[PDB]
């Protein structure tokens, strides 16, 4: 990507240390999430910021892989599902 | 409530000069303690206005030692003559420990000014 | 006597496994836990509790045929 | 009696209530930290030239301040008079003031030190790093005093733990400024001490608890602008506690400032230095050797540990991000990659490799190899994670679904069982009954285990008593040799087991030490004597008998780790491995009567002998990183030719990245294991054992120091822990002669016997009651204080 190269440009030596390189320039995210609490608290709506940044929610599997809407999970509906939650969130831009 | 320590530091005199070279046999006052390595020196005494060498016989007497001092400490001792300038010179990277039980007995034996 | 509790309770853990219920995974949490928890019993009536309340589990299934099973 | 008491109320805030007596003096068991020319120690006194005040309040409620009232020599009275009137000035000075009163016919001095607190940072250090539940109280009444929290608390059982009940942290933690800000006023107390030119040792027993100073008899005079102080006692204890009460905290603020948030470092500044040297400057100033950042620049070892220390302390204000690896853009014949061509670990500042290129054609099998172990390729491309089941800082994702684990049932077997039975077992109560059994796991198995590294803090262990029990220690191994080897003289077994990842996508081992000459493998040996090689690991679940139905996790590590360390200690592990009758006993047979042989030896005539050994609690998790990397130098100690400096240097990195704080590919992303050991790598059972040895001697340490001074009576003994005092902190080099002389008294009073992490210690009975030799309540008081679990007594 060329927002890498811009980075490493940036750079004040050309030497960035890595934590900073998967969470800045990388795009698709990923999500776990265990409780229903845990989840109406950061992942609520359908979009949000974290890292500085936007994403965008776009499916939110379980535990066996079944495609569970935003939808379902309410308060209430939780005590009938897979609890670690996946949500495979997007680099919003 | 915590005392430090009665001291056995004892004093002679030796050479020193400001080179390598110009250090005369006889016009420094060494201070010292003999542990477990021969008499192990720790700071030079002197009057002169400096002195940035020493040379002293090593245990048994093979060569002569060429160690260096600090820029010299100064300040004034009483001869029946009124005062009297002198410099405390320490063989350099000196930590605290030893400069400081110098100090005590070198302020117990000479009152200053 | 109990001693053969914890082992049936062994013998049946192993046959839900191998019919695939680990696809599942509420089931293979409850499950999981109440062997866990007979292997560690104490008495043999909460023990017998902890047991048909799983073996009902299997029984629930439909891949054994126990009519056949009990021709004894 | 009150025209005195009113007259010590001089002129201020006249709302005295002797809680004395009348007009005599009181008794107070106060922890001081001693040493005149006869006795020595850091240890609880009964003290009593003192007549003391507390000062009450308006609407006359009790209030912390006091009143102590000395009285003593006319002469001292003088000196400490000349003194105080020199000093007077520099606001660490608890305000003074002198007199002369009568209590009879007699004119006795006094001397009033006005407004200082109860207690004194003696206390507190003792009575934390000697911790004890059965009676720890003077933990619960300063605890409450500053608002730390509530009295109700302490009745909550389990409220001294650690892996219980680990909110007691930040219990702790509410402590931790006020300690910051005794640091600050020394400085400032330092430097006037300096300029107006006096000498002396400032020790804890003179310190109220906010930070002024008092105790001023021993100083002596000197020109001005040339005054020593003498700090290696005070640091030097006070080190442990600076990193149980987080002092430094207050100091990522955006003016270490409570209140206001945070800095942000810019997420590209990975270097820190003047940051790390200027907070020493401000702070540990009048330390006395010098402080050079990276290690790099450090001589023979010791440097090396007296350097790391510093630098595991101020690790814990700068970001968690801008630590690991340094990747870098280059060419392999016109097609960019990433490698990682340094590290920055938390100790070891920052470190560079030696040998990089940059623009190559085509590559051979070496660098090949070591380009697709490097986690640089492998997390720079791929998907962001977030994982909230954890509280390990992960990084990367790999797959698109992460992987479930499960750890099927054990199977039964009939018949043997049918038989037993037949024989007449397991007829109800009978004294033997199954009890270890498969357990089943469920599905989040590894991370729910994995998170237990929250259970491993920082630590600082104070630095001179270290300094020393690594010589000791050193001493137990001079009866062995090793050096570096070369590739036709490792031994492998069994070289067919898993070969980490990702190098398991392809075979075993059978590949790597098949697919590669000899000159292959010296090429990557003596490579990496001058340069870093980051690497992964992966968790695997045990699946074998137990009788605890936890989880279990074995680190199987990546191959070019083993594949050199090999290498580089066979010959040691061999050198031990093969010696019958010593210390360590790792690798001698209990058949044919050997077993009865070891004891007969860890025996060996001690004269009033009782048993004694212990268990680690949760031991390969919680062990601090200084620790580790003490290990890992005692073993090297013995490369002195085949090696030389940089190559060992460069070598111990390479451990310290591959074994201490590396990636953890567990389950199917990648995390960073923030220290603790890690059971899966070359050099484990051997270093288990060896800072096993280093706990037991750290508790005789203690043992010894702790015991009062005026009741030993073996004058040869009393004139032994003299000794050791002054050649543990006074000195500041080896006396050899000291150390054989106490390895030789371990060996006559404590000898031991220590598997990997599994001790016997036989011991001279009446000894221990007289506290010469470490009984158990020592072992509670250092697992504590350096290992911060609390060892159970049961
Ligand atoms: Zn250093």
């Amino acid at each position: 990507n060329d927002a890498l190269n811009n980075i490493i440009n940036n750079a004040r030596d050309g030497c960035v240390p890595l934590n900073i390189i998967p969470l800045t320039t990388a795009a698709k995210l990923m999500v776990v999430i265990p409780d229903y609490n845990t989840y109406k608290n950061t992942c609520d709506g359908t979009t949000f910021t974290y890292a500085s940044a936007l994403w965008e929610i776009q499916q939110v599997v379980d535990a066996d892989s079944k495609i569970v809407q935003l939808s379902e999970i309410s308060m209430d509906n939780s005590p009938n599902l897979a609890w670690p939650l996946i949500v495979t969130a997007l680099r919003a831009n | 409530n915590n005392e430090l320590s009665p001291v056995a530091l004892r004093q002679m005199s030796c050479a020193a000069g400001t080179t390598q070279t110009a250090c005369t046999d006889d016009n420094a006052l060494a201070y010292y303690n003999t542990t477990k390595g021969g008499r192990f020196v720790l700071a030079l005494l002197s009057d002169l206005q400096d002195l940035k060498w020493a040379r002293f016989p090593k245990s048994d007497g093979t060569g002569t030692i060429y160690t260096e001092l600090e820029p010299p400490c100064r300040f004034v001792t009483d001869t029946p003559k009124g005062p009297k300038v002198k410099y405390l010179y320490f063989i350099k990277g000196l930590n605290n420990l030893n400069r400081g039980m110098v100090l005590g007995s070198l302020a117990a034996t000479v009152r200053l000014q | 006597k109990m001693s053969d509790v914890k082992c049936t309770s062994v013998v049946l853990l192993s046959v839900l496994q191998q019919l695939r219920v680990e696809s599942s995974s509420k089931l293979w949490a409850q499950c999981v836990q109440l062997h866990n928890d007979i292997l560690l019993a104490k008495d043999t009536t909460e023990a017998f509790e902890k047991m048909v309340s799983l073996l009902s589990v299997l029984l629930s299934m439909q891949g054994a045929v126990d009519i056949n099973k009990l021709c004894e | 009696a009150q025209s005195f008491l009113n007259r010590v109320c001089g002129v201020s805030a006249a709302r005295l209530t002797p809680c004395g007596t009348g007009t005599s003096t009181d008794v107070v068991y106060r922890a001081f930290d001693i040493y005149n020319d006869k006795v020595a120690g850091f240890a609880k006194f009964l003290k009593t030239n003192c007549c003391r005040f507390q000062e009450k309040d308006e609407d006359d409620n009790l209030i912390d301040s006091y009143f102590v009232v000395k009285r003593h020599t006319f002469s001292n009275y003088q000196h400490e008079e000349t003194i105080y009137n020199l000093l007077k000035d520099c606001p660490a000075v608890a305000k003074h003031d002198f007199f002369k009163f009568r209590i009879d016919g007699d004119m006795v001095p006094h001397i009033s030190r006005q407004r200082l607190t109860k207690y004194t940072m003696a206390d507190l250090v003792y009575a934390l790093r000697h911790f004890d539940e059965g009676n720890c109280d003077t933990l619960k009444e300063i605890l409450v005093t500053y608002n730390c929290c509530d009295d109700d608390y302490f009745n909550k059982k389990d409220w001294y733990d650690f892996v219980e009940n680990p909110d007691i942290l930040r219990v702790y933690a509410n402590l931790g400024e006020r300690v910051r800000q005794a640091l600050l006023k020394t400085v400032q107390f330092c430097d006037a001490m300096r300029n107006a030119g006096i000498v002396g040792v400032l020790t804890l027993d003179n310190q109220d608890l906010n930070g002024n100073w008092y105790d001023f008899g021993d100083f002596i005079q000197t020109t001005p602008g040339s005054g020593v102080p003498v700090v290696d006692s005070y640091y030097s204890l006070l080190m442990p506690i600076l990193t149980l009460t987080r002092a430094l905290t207050a100091e990522s603020h955006v003016d270490t400032d409570l209140t206001k948030p945070y800095i942000k470092w810019d997420l590209l500044k990975y270097d820190f230095t003047e940051e790390r040297l200027k907070l020493f400057d401000r702070y540990f100033k009048y330390w006395d050797q010098t402080y050079h950042p990276n290690c790099v620049n450090c001589l023979d070892d010791r440097c090396i540990l007296h350097c790391a220390n510093f630098n595991v302390l101020f690790s814990t204000v700068f970001p968690p991000t801008s630590f690991g690896p340094l990747v870098r853009k280059i060419f392999v014949d016109g097609v960019p990659f990433v490698v990682s061509t340094g590290y920055h670990f938390r100790e070891l500042g920052v470190v560079h490799n030696q040998d990089v290129n940059l623009h190559s054609s085509r590559l051979s099998f070496k660098e090949l190899l070591v380009y697709a172990a490097d986690p640089a390729m492998h997390a720079a491309s791929g998907n962001l994670l977030l994982d909230k089941r954890t509280t390990c800082f992960s990084v990367a994702a790999l797959t698109n679904n992460v992987a479930f684990q499960t750890v099927k049932p054990g199977n039964f077997n009939k018949d043997f069982y049918d038989f037993a039975v037949s024989k007449g077992f397991f007829k109800e109560g009978s004294s033997v009954e199954l009890k270890h059994f498969f357990f089943a796991q469920d599905g989040n198995a590894a991370i729910s285990d994995y998170d237990y590294y929250r259970y491993n803090l920082p630590t600082m262990c104070d630095i001179r008593q270290l300094l020393f029990v690594v010589e000791v220690v050193d001493k137990y191994f001079d009866c062995y040799d090793g050096g570096c080897i070369n590739a036709n003289q490792v031994i492998v077994n069994n070289l067919d087991k898993s070969a980490g990842f990702p190098f398991n996508k392809w075979g075993k081992a059978r590949l790597y030490y098949d697919s590669m000459s000899y000159e292959d493998q010296d090429a990557l040996f003596a490579y990496t004597k001058r340069n870093v090689i980051p690497t992964i690991t992966q968790m695997n679940l045990k699946y074998a008998i137990s009788a605890k139905n936890r989880a279990r996790t074995v680190a199987g590590v990546s191959i070019c780790s083993t594949m050199t360390n090999r290498q580089f200690h066979q010959k040691l592990l061999k050198s031990i491995a093969a010696t019958r009758g010593a210390t360590v006993v790792i690798g001698t047979s209990k058949f044919y009567g050997g077993w009865h042989n070891m004891l007969k030896t860890v025996y060996s005539d001690v004269e009033n002998p009782h048993l004694m050994g212990w268990d680690y609690p949760k031991c390969d998790r919680a062990m601090p990183n200084m620790l580790r990397i003490m290990a890992s130098l005692v073993l090297a100690r013995k490369h002195t030719t085949c090696c030389s400096l940089s190559h060992r240097f460069y070598r111990l990195a390479n451990e310290c990245a591959q074994v201490l704080s590396e990636m953890v590919m567990c389950g199917g992303s990648l995390y960073v294991k923030p220290g603790g050991t890690s059971s899966g790598d070359a050099t484990t059972a051997y270093a288990n054992s060896v800072f096993n040895i280093c706990q037991a001697v750290t508790a005789n340490v203690n043992a010894l120091l702790s015991t009062d001074g005026n009741k030993i009576a073996d004058k040869y003994v009393r004139n032994l822990q003299h000794r050791l005092y002054e050649c543990l902190y006074r000195n500041r080099d080896v006396d050899t002669d000291f150390v054989n002389e106490f390895y030789a008294y371990l060996r006559k009073h404590f000898s031991m016997m220590i598997l990997s992490d599994d001790a016997v210690v036989c011991f001279n009975s009446t000894y221990a009651s007289q506290g010469l030799v470490a009984s158990i309540k020592n072992f509670k008081s250092v697992l504590y204080y350096q290992n911060n679990v609390f060892m159970s007594e049961a």
